């Protein structure tokens, strides 16, 4: 009962062949583990900073969220799904997407600009990784 | 817009490193 | 016996690792 | 106003030339950060186990509690003072001594049998290290 594109993406997440081209904007502490507004404010902070965004591929699977740098092939983010609490697109930016995870006892929001997809497509993919997480 | 495409992780782990000098209680 | 020679540490620390990808709030 | 031996030991702790010959009995989780009875029950557990006690020297200073193995010279315990909450001798054993420290969020009690001193002498020395900790 999902949209076709989302049903296909779910297949790709479950076989660990789902990746999206992104700029990784970095991360910022957030004070809550969930909430669309919490993410949207984090992304606003990340966009306001002068730090250079990093081009790469966001791989989504039950094994984790992996961000591989295009320029260097370095694995610059490797996030286990069990520490991720929430993900959302951005009502302020059609390609914005972020997720909240454990930092220790703190929460961090990791922010992205998708190069050629809507943020909600990335959000749904990460939500499929959540499903696999619960299954394991 | 209204909120859309938001997901909480039901598998989020809310909840120990082995110490060879540690004695376990019984 | 009564308790003796017991010491609490007033300097016990009750109360962050640097992340080069982290943006600080202002 | 301390006993002479304790005043001298305080001098040795503050110049980092205070050490005591011990057997290190290991450690056991405790559920409280302080309390003579909590330590005495931990030591009872440690004595009941079949694990081999390790002979060495317990060095006490503001820089930490260090246990150096006699046989190997290996530094087998290196405990910062700021994570130690409490120390006490043992009313059940004249040479027993233990301290409670952070494990993460848990508490652990590290237990000792002093080879040729009373446990209360070791306890006072560690209490002097607490004083230095607060000063720093």
């Amino acid at each position: 009962s999902k949209p076709h594109q989302w049903q296909a993406d779910e297949e790709a997440v479950r076989s660990a062949t789902c990746s999206f081209s992104v700029k990784y904007l970095g991360c910022v502490e957030v004070f809550e583990s969930r909430g669309m507004q919490v993410c949207e404010e984090a992304l606003k902070v990340l966009r306001q900073s002068r730090r250079r965004p990093v081009r790469g591929l966001l791989h989504v699977s039950g094994d984790g969220l992996r961000v591989v740098d295009d320029e260097t092939k370095g694995l610059i983010v490797d996030q286990t799904i069990e520490k991720v609490s929430f993900c959302a697109p951005d009502r302020n930016h059609e390609r914005g997407f972020s997720y909240i995870c454990r930092d220790t006892r703190r929460w961090m929001c990791h922010g992205f600009l998708a190069c050629k997809d809507s943020g909600e497509r990335l959000s749904h993919a990460v939500g499929c990784a959540f499903a696999v997480c619960l299954e394991r | 817009k209204r909120e859309h495409a938001c997901f909480e992780n039901p598998g989020l782990n809310l909840e120990k490193q082995f110490n060879p000098y540690e004695v376990v209680r019984s």
